[PDB]
């Protein structure tokens, strides 16, 4: 069983923004890394997969074994064109307006995923917390297991060390992964219309009225977060040019340091 | 299967013209009812 969890923060910038998204319902996805030794196991996270669920509902969370097909797909990608030595090695989910702790649920869910291989680890966010009483704002995370109790089935939680190791810089990798988000959400409201279709004999008014409700919710989509999202590289390339001129002024001084001292 | 409901709907109009063709009448009234049953499909999910 693992015993430790780093998680690159250039991957933790993408689960929290995947949380962040929507307050409505749950959200998950997968988290690819690599399984090291050092002074001990550790889990070392470089990138996530964002997914979309389709049953939804409260606490009902699972993962396909086809989005695991698409995972590992994607992870022998990466192993390759990174080099690195890729697997599917952990899980996150978003509890909002809901305390980070496990479910019994999400526990069962940990050891049926952890019945595939036990070093498999679960994380957590909880989003949003609202208290007008002390009037302030609170974001959580945690890592987890699950081990058999004394007692017939009935699993327990166990918890894991996870730190955040500092990335300086974003990877490409993680671009890549957040501009996924508008796609699976524009796609999650294309099959809906496309399923709703289906039955062709409809009225030609509802049709409008549905067409419509399409164009609303993707206009939703554009002003809550394609927008937003492009607002913020928009910031980031001007931050990254403030930045770099800021660093070749520091670049010359230290030359000019290091020519004239010894 | 034979999980079967079996729910009525009408509009509001056609109930204000029942109640105008009766309301007219000073006694007891009667007449049909003319529309289409249609059977709608639920798959449920209960937990996974
Ligand atoms: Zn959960």
């Amino acid at each position: 069983a693992v015993q430790a969890v780093h998680l690159e923060s250039d991957a933790f910038l993408v689960c929290l923004n995947h949380a962040l998204s929507t307050e409505k319902e749950e959200v998950m996805g997968l988290c690819i890394g690599e399984l090291n030794d050092d002074i001990i196991r550790i889990v070392h996270i470089h990138s996530v997969i964002i997914l979309r669920r389709s049953d939804k509902r409260k606490d009902r969370v699972e993962i396909s074994p086809e989005q695991l097909s698409a995972a590992s797909t994607e992870a022998e990608r990466l192993a390759e064109l990174t080099g690195r030595p890729m697997r599917v090695v952990g899980w996150y989910h978003s509890h909002p307006h809901i305390t980070v702790w496990p479910s019994h649920v999400d526990v069962r869910t940990q050891a049926m995923y952890q019945m595939m291989d036990q070093g498999f680890v679960g994380l957590i966010f909880s989003c949003f917390i609202e208290d007008k009483n002390t009037k302030t704002g609170r974001v959580l995370y945690t890592c987890f297991q699950s081990i058999q109790a004394q007692k017939s089935s009935e699993y327990e939680r166990i918890e894991i060390p996870i730190h955040i190791v500092p990335h300086i810089t974003i990877g490409k990798v993680c671009l890549e992964s957040a501009v996924e988000l508008p796609k699976i959400l524009c796609q999650e409201e294309q099959d809906a219309y496309r399923r709703i279709h289906s039955l062709t004999h409809l009225d030609s008014v509802t049709k409008i009225h549905n067409g419509s409700v399409f164009t609303k919710n993707l206009c939703s989509q554009m002003s809550a977060v394609s927008g937003p999202l492009l607002q913020w590289l928009e910031d980031r390339l001007e931050q990254n040019q403030q930045h770099l001129q800021e660093l070749q002024q520091e670049k010359e001084e230290l030359m000019e340091e290091l020519s004239s001292l010894e | 299967m034979e999980g079967e409901s079996t729910l009525g709907v009408l509009s509001g109009f056609v109930l204000g013209a029942l109640t105008f063709h009766h309301l007219n009448t000073d006694s007891d009234t009667e007449g049909f009812l003319l529309g289409e049953m249609k059977g709608e499909a639920k798959n449920s999910i209960t937990d996974s």
